[PDB]
Parts: C-alpha cells; structure tokens; sequence
DNA sequence: ATCAATATCCACCTGCAGATTCTACCAAAAGTGTATTTGGAAACTGCTCCATCAAAAGGCATGTTCAGCGGAATTCCGCTGAACATGCCTTTTGATGGAGCAGTTTCCAAATACACTTTTGGTAGAATCTGCAGGTGGATATTGAT
DNA sequence: ATCAATATCCACCTGCAGATTCTACCAAAAGTGTATTTGGAAACTGCTCCATCAAAAGGCATGTTCAGCGGAATTCCGCTGAACATGCCTTTTGATGGAGCAGTTTCCAAATACACTTTTGGTAGAATCTGCAGGTGGATATTGAT
C-alpha cells in the first residue's frame, strides 16, 4: 500500500537524466522523422548514419535547452508546471519568434 | 503520423535533463511542432549542400556545415 | 643531428607550424601571410588546446576514470566561466549538461 | 584512399604534457579535432576582416594578435597572447 | 470642479507617441561624456569623431528599445502591466546575454 | 576635467521614453538602476571592440566604422552613419 | 558595351567582380558570378524600395527617409527575417501595443 | 569613395519616378546592399572550401542565395540571377 | 518516533568493444636554397574635422504632493497531471546485396596574366531648385466628472 | 448620457536646409584582344557502407486513483505617476587652434616563385592489450505510512 507523491520521482528523475549523456529518443522513430522531413526537399535521398546522429544530438540538445529556459519562465510565474505559454514566451524572446 | 513517433515519454525524458519537474498536458504537442521546424530548417539547409556537391547521400558534413551556419555548432562528427 | 629543424621545434610546440601556414594560405584569408602568423597561431591553438584538456583531465580524475571521453570535455568546459563563454554557441556531442535543480523546486523541507 | 588530415597526433602529444597517465577515448578526439579547426577559423576569419579593414594584403602575427583579443574572454586571452609572443621570439632569436 | 488623467491614460499616450517618432530618446550631450568616460577607462587619450558617438547612440537605443519590449513580454507573463527588475533579468536570460 | 559618475546622465525620464517605445505601460521604480547597469555593459562590450580597432590601425580617433565593425562583431549589424 | 548592358542589368557588373576578386573570396572567380550576384542585388534593392516607397506614399511624402526603410521592411515577414539582426538607424520601430495594456473591456 | 548610389537611385526611379530618397537613407541603401554582397559572397567562398573548388561561379552564388534568403525572395532572386546570366550568355 | 518498501551506494568482478603497439608502403608535405618581386613602413605634410571656449534661452529634468489602483498575500477547491502495475507492439540487433561515394584519367571550355584603348563614376565647387519642418488655427475626437 | 476639458488629427503656408543639377578634370576603371595555363565536368570503376529483412529484446500505451497545483475572489497597503512649480544645463549658432588622419613618394625587409631533397603523418592488415560498463551482493539512506 506504497505510493511515491508526485515529485519525488520527478525529482529522482532529473538526478538521473542529468547524469547521463544518453539520447533520449528512440533511434528508428526520429529516424522516420529525419526522412520524412527531408522527402519534402529533396526525392529519393540517403543518410550517412552518422549524419541522422548529428541531427539527433543537434535536436535532443536544442530541445533540454529550450526546457531550461520554458522553466525559468514557468517560474517567473510563479508555476512548477511548464506550459506551452512558456515555451512560446522562450521562443519568442530568443529571436526564433520576435 | 509519424512525429507521434517522438513520443511522450521521450518529450518527458528531454524535459527532465532540462530540469523540469512538473509538466502540463499540451506540452507534448507544442514540443513536436517546435522539433519538426527545427529539423525542417536545419535538414533544408543540409539538402541545399548535398545538392550543389550532386550526391544522393546527406552527409554528416553536410549537417554540421548546416548547423554552423544556423549559429548551432556541432562538435564530434567534424566541427 | 639531421639538419632539417621543424619549424615547430624552432618555436618550441607540439601543434604544426608548416601545416598551420598552408591552411592559413589555402583558406584564402588574405593575399599573403606572414612567417610570424602560422607560428602565432599555432602557439595559441596549442594553449587553448592544453587548457581543455588540463580540465577535462582532472573531470576524469574526479570520476575516477583515466580515459577523457565527451562528458568529461562538456563538464570542463561548461563549469569554467570563460571556456564556456569562447564555447557559448557550440554543442559537443554526447556531453550531456551539468547536475542542476531551480531551488524553488526541490523538497518543501 | 585519400588523406584525411586531423589534429590529432598534436593533440595527444599536448595531453601527455599536462596527464602523462591519461587517455582519451575516440570520441573525444573527434571533438577536440572539431574544436582546434572551430577555434582556428573563428581567428583566421578575423583577422582576414582585421587585414581588409586596414586595407592590407598581408595577415601578420600582428593580426593574429588582435584577432585574438577580440575573441577571446579576458583571462584566455591574456595568456593565449603571452604564449604567442612566447613562440614567435622564441622562433625569431634562433638560425 | 478639478480635472486628472488616469494612470494609464497618460501612458498609452506616451507609447503611441514615441513608436511613432524616431528621434533620439537620450539628451546628446549627457551620452556623449558616458561613452567618453567608459573609453577613457579602456585607454587614454582617444578622441572620437562625432558619427561615431551618433553611431553608438542609435545602437544603444535600439538596443534598450527592443529590450524592453522583451521585458514587457515578461512581466505580462506573470500577469503584471509593471515592468520589474526581474524581467529585465529573465529577458537576458534567455536571450543568453548570460544563461 | 575628471569624468565621473556620467551613468547618472541617464535620466529616469529619457529611460521612460525608451521603455515607451518599448511599448511599456507601467514601470517599477527600480528599473531605473537595472537599466542604467545594462546599457552600461552593453556600452562596455562595444566600445572595448572599437577601440581595439582603432588600437590596432594605430590611430587615436575611434571611427564611425570602428563602432560598426565592433558592434557587426557582436552580432548587432548597424546601417547608415559608418553606424 | 558593359557587361551590366550585355546582361540587361542597372547595378555594375564590373565592379561587382571586381569586389569579388579584392575580397579573397576563392583563388578564381567565374564570370557567371558577378552577372549573377549583381542581378540578386539589383532584385532586393528593387524589392525594398518598392515598398519604401510605398510607405513613403501612405505617408503623405515624396522623400523617402530611414523611417519608411525600417516600415517597409518590418511589416514584411522576408525582409524583416533576412534583416533580423539589423539596426536601421532613425528607423524608430513599428506601432504596437499589446493587448492587455489597452483600457476598458468587451 | 565609391557607392551604390548611383545604381540604387536608378532602381528607385524605375519602381517610383516620382519619389526622390534623403541621403540618409541612401546611406542605409549602401549598407543593406554592402552586407547582402558580403554575405552571399562569404556563403559562396565556404561553400566552394567545402567542395574543394577554387572557383566561384554563378553555381555557388546561386547556392548561397538559396541558403540565405527566405522563400519568396530566394524564388524570384534565382530567377533573376539565372536570367541575367542567360542573357549574358548569349550576347557575344 | 516506529517500521516497511525502496532507492541509492559501494566494493568487487571480468568480458570485450574500443584503444594501444609494431611493421611496411608512399603521396603529400615540409624543409631548403636561389632569384625576383613588392607590400607597406618611414619621412614629409596637406588639410579635415575634433576639442574647446563663448554666450543666450527655453526645452526638459527635478522635486513635491497626493490619490488611483496594481499586485502580493490569503483562503478555497475544481480537476488535471502523475504514480503505478499489465500486456505486447515497436525498436534494437546483427547478417547481406548493391547503390553510390570516391579515386583516377582525360582534355577542353574557361579563367589567368599582359598590353592598350576608352568610358565613367567621383568630386570639386557653383547654383538653383524644392520637399517639408514647424508655427498656426480650428474641426474632431477621446476622456473624465457626474 | 449630456458636459467640459484636452489631446489629436489635419489641411494650409513659407522660410530654408538639404537636395538633384551642372560645367570640367580624370585617375581608375572597365572593356577589347591575343597568348598561356588549368580547374573540374565527364566517363569508368572498386570498395564502402547504406537500405532492407528477420529474429531477439525491452520500453511504451493504457486506465484507475487522488495529491496538490494554481486560478478565482477578496482585501488593503504602499508605490507609481499625474499635475505643477522652478530653474538648470542641454542645445545651438559660431569661431579657432592645431591634433592627427590621410595623400605621396622612397626603398628594403620580407613574401612569393619555382626547383630539388628529405621526413612524415595517414592508411591498411595483424596481433595484443585494457579501462570500465554492466552485473551481484550487502549495507544503509530516503521516503511514506502511522
């Protein structure tokens, strides 16, 4: 009859993620992605394997830091939660809005 | 579709190396439209060299350069 | 000896001085390059090189590895003021971020 | 098979000085590579500006100099300055 | 019987006004001292054609302008109409002018 | 004549007009401060540059195309004016 | 006859190759090239004073001054993109104010 | 010292023969014009290293505008540039 | 404070993916020496434009009073995220033809390098021309008090 | 909702600073025409390493239950800012000494340009070595229920 509160995994689990380098996307999903994405550009393409992993790192990296900064502003408001408010707010204020 | 391959536990692990601690519901779907206009921005740009080299084959290179020029250098596969 | 000093040993450095030069030339930087510059340049890439390393290293010791990999090079640099900021636009692949929790989120206490 | 030239053999040359015990692991190599190739664009390109702004056809150490000052933070710049002028005397005063 | 603007009124007049002129918010000759004491510290003995302190105006201005308007995205994220302190901070922040 | 304290020539009200072209509608009383410290680092930044320009050209004046080149350098590209 | 005549341009071909050997950009320089980048340049200085003038219009003026560049070119998504990170001096900025901040409600 | 001045009020009286420009904003004219020939000169010069070319041609100058222009200018800046180069092709 | 269920640590163990070691081949470098060339420092100096003092005056900063009202503090509670254990559908791992990425050879359209001829964009300074800043006044809102 | 107080919009008017119109010189371009040099498209080809497939592995979808977040409503304190009086100090029209930027000619330290020789960093195939990633056990801190 166990049962952990909400946050205390959550907290266990940024302890966690924050001390490995792993990626956090699966591999053949973002693979897909990467394709598909580019089937759009250009017809009948191929991918060094090492060219869809420096996208992978390239996306998972702009995206844990693009986390940081929706936190500071879901806390400027005084919330824990993020919101898509808050990515919104990031964005904009980091030019890749306004 | 297929950018629901990125899924909510993997948004949710991403979140979590950033530090997050409690997230919102519709998170989920605002992230995948921010990860597809990166790829689309980042992946064009990569096609554009591939293309004026005349391969078939995107290469690292062609991502790395890709990066660079969107001021989001990569290093470890060239740069 | 074998008469034919390096270059590099004349200025007293690991990093190539000779290849230093002719990628400065074959970069199209300028219509000429000085003998001084690739000497310069080499000493300054070398510094800086020893730098990262010096901190990677000691990342490394910390964690009681002997082997630098990628994590210990992000460690290094994003926990030195200045490295982080000569790298403040640059990802290194495999480097994951450093240990940190916004106060306002941790245990009520 | 074409050549494919990397820092490398400098850069594992420069570890044992300061870690004579320490090694590096493959990764880590392609990422010091990509940063002394980064690092040496990033003064090249400025001094190449610095030498067109001047109306000059010639990069000189001096350019190298100022390139440096304006892209390194303060301290690394300091130094990185001193070891430069460390190897340009110390391969100027010799045959 | 007397008469009074409300706060915000005023304001809102204000805004309209300066977005829509383009002169120089900064008196002159103040700024000009402040970039000529800042220099000064840096090294001694320079002197400064006049375009390239006009040079240095524009850009500050341009830069505390869109500043601001960052700062005011922050502040009515928490739901306030004052600008704080705070937003300006957060607004750095994440502009990486030290994140 | 000793130069000092010429931050303070910054006054709360020209630091009004900006934020109002800024779109500001209300303002704290301590932004004053705050702004004052900003626009002094990001003068500090620029004018560092430039003068490491006019140094290196070996000239006593900073240029018009001093600044420009210093504030290209960091990203805030100005037109018209040298800048 | 002038190359910029020969290939139906305003902006010199000339001197655009010109610039393109002085700037050490590559040992060699095609002569396609500076046909080619002096047509693109001659195209987005035609692109921007179109609509400057246009503000100019709009504006009751016959002069355009650095306002009706910075007008044109923030209310144009491309243009305000491809100029992201440019200062127009004397431009001032574009009327807005955000919604929150306007009085009374409905 | 030369300019884009000239050339630039040309264009302006072939979209506008009536509207004249202050000399200020022909100053903003030069540095708009100045930068967009840097820039797409510096995409085309790495764009050349990174294919081990020595030469620029019209090939690279057309890369790096597809590079650096957004969508709709980058569409009708191609054309232009591609006309232009025709056009001179076959005069001569 | 007292267990009870877990999560976290640490000391030890060892198989192997990745790192270190020795040999051998060689095009590509890098060092060296001679001959020719030149970029840009030095010395002289024309002339722009930067620093500076002068003086007059009103635009605008400063300092005070006083009231409007935003925003933090506090209580209340609807309902959304998060924990958790159930069941398997997708991703991951390793074996395999073949598409191209590259290495190599050929040779011509196209780019230097060089000697003249000719056209033009700059500019020096004259002048003349003209859009609009800026002061004025009155029709038209937009607000605030009631 | 009618009023009064004010700010804003706006077309008309004119002195004038900034602008487009020149006459005339021209150093520097830019164009014309061989002569010489060569970068890189084109065709052919060997070895990668990429796309595809099947079997083994393990992370994700799903629904119930409920802690607890954070927006809604309420309150009131104290800061912000409108209004206003006063007077400084910026702004402006001027003029002047001379610092120091920039034009010009002189000339050698240093860079380019081959040509010949030595060394070296990179690649390939084989063999051997090892740091540490996962795995186990057992201790003990942490968290949640009472």
């Amino acid at each position: 009859p166990h049962r952990y509160r909400p946050g205390t995994v959550a907290l266990r689990e940024i302890r966690r993620y924050q001390k490995s380098t792993e990626l956090l996307i699966r591999k053949l999903p973002f693979q897909r992605l990467v394709r598909e994405i580019a089937q759009d550009f250009k017809t009948d393409l191929r991918f060094q394997s090492s060219a869809v992993m420096a996208l992978q790192e390239a996306s998972e990296a702009y995206l844990v830091a693009l986390f940081e900064d929706t936190n500071l502003c879901a806390i400027h408001a005084k919330r824990v939660h993020i919101m898509p408010k808050d990515i919104q707010l990031a964005r904009r204020i980091r030019g890749e809005r306004a | 579709d297929n950018i629901q391959g990125i899924t909510k536990p993997a948004i949710r692990r991403l979140a979590r190396r950033g530090g997050v601690k409690r997230i919102s519901g519709l998170i989920y779907e605002e992230t995948r439209g921010v990860l597809k206009v990166f790829l689309e921005n980042v992946i064009r740009d990569a096609v554009t060299y591939t293309e004026h080299a005349k391969r078939k084959t995107v290469t690292a290179m062609d991502v790395v350069y890709a990066l660079k020029r969107q001021g989001r250098t990569l290093y470890g596969f060239g740069g | 000896r074998a008469k034919a000093k390096t270059r590099s040993s004349r200025a007293g450095l690991q990093f190539p001085v000779g290849r230093v030069h002719r990628l400065l030339r074959k970069g199209n930087y300028a219509e000429r390059v000085g003998a001084g510059a690739p000497v310069y340049l080499a000493a300054v890439l070398e510094y800086l090189t020893a730098e990262i390393l010096e901190l990677a290293g000691n990342a490394a010791r910390d964690n009681k590895k002997t082997r630098i990999i990628p994590r210990h090079l992000q460690l290094a640099v994003r926990n030195d003021e200045e490295l982080n900021k000569l790298l403040g636009r640059v990802t290194i692949a495999q480097g994951g971020v450093l240990p940190n929790i916004q106060s306002v989120l941790l245990p009520k206490k | 098979k074409s050549r494919k030239e990397s820092y490398a053999i400098y850069v594992y040359k420069v570890l044992k000085q300061v870690h004579p015990d320490t090694g590096i692991s493959s990764k880590a190599m392609s990422i010091m590579n990509s940063f002394v190739n980064d690092v040496f664009e990033r003064i090249a390109g400025e001094a190449s500006r610095l030498a067109h702004y001047n109306k000059r056809s010639t990069i000189t150490s001096r350019e190298i100099q100022t390139a440096v000052r304006l892209l390194l933070p303060g301290e690394l710049a300091k130094h990185a300055v001193s070891e430069g002028t460390k190897a340009v005397t110390k391969y100027t005063s010799a045959k």
